[PDB]
RNA sequence: UGCGAAGCUAAGUCUGUUGGAUAAUGGCUGAACGCCUCUUAAGCCAGAAACCAUGCUGAUUAAACAAUACUAUCUUUUUUGUUUGCUAAUGUAAAAGAGAAAUUAUAUAUGUACCGGUACAUAAAUAAUCCUAUCACCUUUUUCGUGAGCUGAGCUGUGAGCUAGGCAAUAGUUCUUUAACAACAAAAAAGAGCACAAACUGUAGACGACUUU
RNA sequence: CCUUCGAUGUCGGCUCUUCCUAUCAUUGGGACGCAGAAGUCUCAAAGUGUCGGAUUGUUCACCCGCUAAUAGGGAACGUGAGCUGGGUUUAGACCGUCGUGAGACAGGUUAGUUUUACCCUACUGAUGAAUUUUAUUAUAUAUAUACAUAUAGUA
RNA sequence: AUUUCACUCAUAUUAAAUAAAAUAACUCCAAGUGGGCCAUUUUUGGUAAGCAGAACUGGCGAUGAGGGAUGCUCCUAACGCUUGGAUAAGGUGCCUAAAUAUUCGCUCAUGAGAUCCCAUAAAAGGUGUUGGUUCAUAUGAACUAGCCCUGAAAAUGGAUGGCGCUAAAGCGGA
RNA sequence: UUGUUUUCACUUUCUCCCCGCACUAAUGUGGGGAAAACUGGCUUUAUUUCUUCAAUUAUUUUUUUUGCUGAGGA
């Protein structure tokens, strides 16, 4: 019969199944539609949780309770040393989807580049991107004629430097990004003449601007489903425990339906947040990034005593405002809206 | 099932006309129609030196035989929205606050504010071929003009409709555009 | 099917085996016709191990005959093949499988001069 | 039927009478491809056919419906699953019968350039009378979620201009060779010549 | 007992889209039915927390696939064959000319020439068609096209043909007409690095797995 | 009285999921005896939501209160190897009525053991090979080819 | 009434027809059985029931085979083992052997319809279309009955058997 | 309480006349009139190989191409 007493149900079934991700890197499902009329211009990038911190800053909301008052707000960090970009990957539209045409590399990738087609660099002859770089500049032409001529998606593949980081970890990690913006001439020369040279965030990004965050939840093992998915517990006095659901089905269907939640894996989870907003991007260079006008102290993002289980953010940085999935030194992929 | 039933429509002075499977197109001081009528069976002779224009069908049950009108009117229509625009005399009605209409876009995408005091913007797009002004005579006054039979009522319809009242008894709020006449220029 | 050699016809090869015992090892393949109630078998339902019946007789003008077309006889030494030498084109003669080598020789020489064929004649040599 | 393959044009071809004759000409061992899927017409209204696959989508298993009906949306494996319906494709024979059949969406690279055949039998303009509704699959498959249609058009148009310069081409070459012939054909002997045209050649 | 970092944690903090096509309904043009009619004909419009997309999550859910980087004695023709568990070696769901690329409309189409229109041709049992097969051999006279090598150009070979000549088939009446494709083995001729483990890590974890050095 | 008496665990609650629509609210409409407000009838619509408590074992019920609304139902009267065990429904005992009595009560009351999953499947998570009679939305300097293409490892 | 003598009443087809009618009749010994159930027709109780109780015959039981997708009882038809032929019931778009047969009408359904048992549908309606009947100067009416439509709402997801089918692969014929 | 008889009305035109006079689906047409007589029908004479001699039934005689079977041993 009926329930007595209807409740919604108990987690999202949109995010399931509840697995483990494929791989830690945030991977961004599909890109922003590409506008004409702008100018050709990067989508994503890459950085990783440093931690996070709070900071003050004054309302404009008329109206509001709040207003002329000052707030405090909490807000992530994360590191963004400039990605380097290194290679254009070509895509064409066909029934079955996106095929890729081709893609194009630099005359030269990095070593930390290099390091992430290795399992053990270490005893390796390095032998990679060795003698497919010294290919003939006319090849390579002819290659982004074909790709200007027949595709219509394109992507540049770009690394992060690791190595600007205090990180343990030596290999690169890489990612293409799509060029939004005008046709394809011009997204192909935008790209070669980048197709070396570092990307910093201040180019992607702006200050004061909402983007979307990509990356993989915090892992915490198997949980029981009163953790998981947030059941009630059962009375206390329930013979063989109380952190499970009671009833997982009725008699008919002779079987347990999907939508029962039950024990297993919880975090680590991919997760595509929207609507965060960027309130600062603070750069290497200068030695005033954590102070403000109000401020007017000679102080760095880096709190005293380093970014606690992440260290010290020598490299540029956007403060994010609000909380982003993720460990600390989770690597996050920032995409534009 | 009658065998052959067939109805004669006159070609006005002013126009020209080019039908090719069931393909007619009207070519007129004001404009040019073009309209296609392959969903039916039927033979269209086209006289040119003598005017006029049969349309034919065979073996026509009745259900059938009813479009036969129904072409020839509209290319009656085609003819005369052709040689002399269709034009919608349409009046702006209203109780306690008046209707500000702008006219916007070279005579389209009418504007319309102040419909029950709302203060916020409705807004209507002519459909192609079709001109919206309002009367030099009558200040609260409305005129929709263009070739197109089809395209003008249409566009006079959607002006109409996108001014309903809503929650009140209609039948009080009386205010609203509505289509006064119906003529030609 | 129907097996026809010569004049003989095998009316039908793949003797009879009993219902279930493919798939019971305690009930043997031997033939045994199945009482039951519910028995499929004797109910006799399509597709499933039909059961032996007298039409299935062989005609007796070639009944017990081998394929050599004569009637198989079992001796046990060398006196029962005195019948035998009337009849030689109607029976082939069988020795029996517990006659030693001493008497196996023996058989098989008077049968050769008796002129009438051994079936399992080089049987323990 | 008794070709390595046959290359059958869908336009214009009712689902079901299509479906029945290539399930036919499957079980009876013939290799069929079938291209431009997305022009397969079916009898009823474009709302009636819309209505029946939202009935067919409304369905799927309780428990689990990763195991359910697999509805598939693009017209090419719409056909394909009307075909096996109309196939034994439990049994060997019947699968095989089934993995004889090739579904395309347009006309790509090796049957672009080889002759496609028609039913009569299941030709719209044949079956279906003048005056009663009929649907687009392209279009039905769009509106129930394929969102490839206009991509198809383009590649469609696209291998329409080239079949254009093709045919100019050989009817050029034909036009030059019956030239030839007519002319070679005074010098042969002129009993050759009666033969010829006695018989037509 | 106080305090209690780190880590977990909510009672704390942050984030939670817009398009298409529709239903009800209201309408347009408009016959049936001289009028009228939202269509209870044909042909159209606007339209809902619904539907389908978009977005998001999986994708060993497709026993799916692509591009890229590097690499394993390896890669191309001919002959003979595949008639201690092994160390030569064979399989076909379909060869017997398995011959055939325009597009489209079905109360019409297609090509060409001008500016969707005009004019003219073409097609209208369309595969009920067209195309492709047998002229062996060798010798003579020769004609015309393509490959190697040579310097737009000469020669050799190849393909098709021309004139003239003689030159073969035979297994007793058929038992599939051993004729296709792909692969493999042997022998000849030519060219041609990684991963696991280990130690470490802990962005991970029941164990595998995963992130690292 | 058709199946089950060599046993299908028979009330309610708790927990949890799903489904129906005969829609309570929310969305967009039509009608009104519709001025506005409030409301009533009704259409398309199941996307979202339908609560906290006092008494009672209760379902049902009835009040207090919030709410936008506190709609109706199904899933072996969903759900006992999920719980609980208050009731019912063994054995102890008390009362009332009935019986000469042993005892009876669709009368009341109190106390009264709630067993097993390590199997298959399902479901939730976690490793993981093998995949040619297999696949192909192309591959080739405005130009041919399925009579083709594709070895394998790592990443 | 009995008995005995006479005469004689078709029989060559046989005191009407037809009859694998003596496969008869009789006697003895004995097994199992003595819970039945279903269909057509009739019928009692009951609001009704796959309900309870009866009558006739045929079946199921005790029995498979072809068909009805599926099914103890429906249709065809009952059974040794085979080879050919031809059919019954039922079918011939594919599943699936055989007609995308021929010929004539009807029907468009924004929940069409599609083989006895059989797997529900009614009163009441329709200015949907098709054909008839009777009244009024090619019109207005009123009827009528075919198909279609409303009436027509239930719970896992779903079933003319499935696919699907509309110049039917639907309905009624030939 | 049956027969019998009588009347008009029945056809083709690539014919003509008038009206609409191009109005048609039309290489024609609508309405109203005339004409004979090809067309159609009938009556005679000769023929049925120019052509037909059908269909059904009864009663008979063959024929093309082929599937399966060969019991027995007087």
């Amino acid at each position: 019969s009926h329930r007595k007493f209807e409740r919604p149900r108990h987690g999202s079934l949109g995010f399931l199944p509840r697995k483990r991700c494929k791989r830690l890197r945030g991977k961004i499902r599909s890109f922003p539609k590409d506008d004409k009329e702008k100018p050709p211009h990067f989508t994503a990038f890459m950085g990783y949780k440093a931690g996070m911190t709070h900071i003050v800053r004054e309302v404009d909301k008329p109206g509001s309770k709040l207003h002329k008052k000052e707030i405090v707000e909490a807000c992530t960090i994360i590191e963004c040393a400039p990605m380097v970009v290194v290679g254009i990957v070509g895509y064409r539209e066909t029934p079955k989807g996106l095929r890729i045409l081709s893609t194009v590399w630099a005359n030269h990738v990095s070593d930390e580049f290099r390091r992430r087609y290795y399992k053990n660099w270490y005893k390796s002859e390095k032998k990679a991107f060795t003698k497919s770089l010294n290919v003939p500049e006319a090849t390579k032409n002819c290659l982004l004629k074909r790709i200007e001529k027949y595709c219509t998606v394109l992507r540049a593949i770009c690394h992060t430097q690791p190595s600007k980081t205090p990180l343990r970890m030596k290999k690169a990690h890489i990612m293409e990004v799509q060029i939004n913006g005008g046709s394809m001439k011009e997204k192909l020369e935008f790209v070669k003449e980048m197709l070396e040279k570092n990307l910093p965030v201040s180019t992607v990004f702006n200050p004061n601007e909402m983007i979307d965050v990509i990356s993989v939840t915090k892992g915490h093992g198997t949980k029981g489903v009163v953790s998981r998915y947030g059941v009630k517990r059962l009375p206390r006095k329930t013979h063989r425990g109380l952190r499970k659901v009671a009833c997982i089905g009725a008699w008919h269907p002779a079987r347990v339906q999907f939508q029962i939640p039950r024990h297993g894996q919880k975090g680590y989870f991919h997760r595509t947040e929207r609507n965060k907003k960027i309130y600062r991007i603070g750069l290497k260079t200068d030695k005033n990034s954590a102070s403000t006008d109000a401020d007017i102290t000679e102080k760095k993002i880096t709190p005293m005593g380093g970014f606690p289980h992440y260290g010290v953010v020598n490299e540029d940085f956007l403060l994010l405002k609000g909380c982003v999935a993720g460990t600390k030194k989770r690597p996050i992929t920032l995409r534009k809206n | 099932k009658t065998i052959v039933s067939t109805q004669k429509v006159l070609i006005p002075e002013g126009v020209k006309v080019a039908i090719n499977a069931r393909k007619v197109t009207v070519s007129g001081k004001y404009g040019t129609l073009r309209r296609s009528f392959r969903h039916l069976p039927i033979d269209i002779r086209l006289n040119k030196l003598k005017k006029y224009i049969k349309v034919v069908m065979w073996f026509g049950v009745p259900d059938s035989l009813a479009c036969i009108r129904t072409v020839c009117t509209h290319l009656k229509n085609m003819f005369t929205g052709v040689t002399k625009k269709f034009l919608y005399k349409m009046r702006l009605v209203h109780a306690h606050f008046p209707i500000n209409s702008n006219i916007v876009d070279n005579n389209t995408r009418i504007e319309i504010r102040n419909y029950l005091g709302e203060k916020s913007v409705r807004f209507v797009k002519a459909l192609p071929g079709v001109v919206i002004e309002k009367s030099p005579n009558v200040k609260d006054e409305i005129y929709v003009s263009g070739a197109d039979i089809e395209n003008v009522s249409l566009t006079a319809a959607l002006i109409h409709q996108s001014v309903l009242c809503r929650n009140k008894d209609i039948r009080k709020f009386l205010d609203g555009i509505y289509v006064s006449e119906v003529t030609t220029v | 099917a129907v097996k026809k050699v010569g004049k003989i016809i095998k009316k039908r090869t793949k003797k009879f085996t009993r219902f279930q015992s493919n798939r019971f090892m305690r009930v043997k393949p031997a033939w045994r016709k199945p009482r039951g109630i519910d028995c499929r078998v004797r109910r006799r339902y399509k597709g499933t191990n039909l059961m032996p019946s007298i039409g299935y007789g062989s005609n007796k003008k070639t009944k017990f005959l081998l394929p050599n077309n004569k009637y198989k006889y079992v001796v046990k030494n060398v006196k029962e093949m005195e019948p035998l030498i009337m009849n030689h084109t109607k029976y082939c003669v069988q020795i029996a499988h517990n006659v030693s080598s001493k008497k196996r020789k023996q058989i098989i020489e008077r049968a050769k001069q008796m002129n009438v064929s051994v079936i399992n004649a080089k049987a323990r040599l | 039927m008794y070709k390595k393959e046959y290359v059958i044009d869908c336009k214009g071809h009712l689902l079901g009478r299509l479906a029945s004759l290539i399930a036919k000409e499957l079980l009876n061992g013939q290799r069929i491809v079938a291209v431009r899927c997305e022009d397969i017409n079916i009898s009823g209204s474009l709302y009636r056919n819309k209505l029946k696959y939202q009935e067919f989508l409304r369905l799927r298993t309780n428990t689990n419906p990763k195991k359910g009906p697999l509805h598939l949306r693009e017209p090419s494996k719409i056909l394909w699953r009307c075909v096996r319906g109309m196939l034994p494709h439990k049994t060997y024979k019947g699968q095989l019968a089934l993995k004889k059949l090739k579904v395309c969406v347009g006309m790509p690279y090796p049957y672009d350039k080889k002759k496609k055949y028609v039913l009569p039998s299941a030709l719209r303009a044949f079956r279906l009378k003048k005056h009663r509704r009929y649907c687009r699959l392209g279009t039905l498959s769009s509106r129930v979620g394929w969102n490839y249609d206009t991509l198809v058009k383009k590649n469609e148009v696209l291998r329409k201009q080239v079949s254009k310069a093709y045919y100019k081409k050989k009817v050029n070459n034909l036009n030059e060779k019956k030239e030839i012939k007519t002319e070679a054909l005074n010098l042969i002997n002129p009993e050759q010549r009666q033969v010829l045209e006695n018989f037509g050649y």
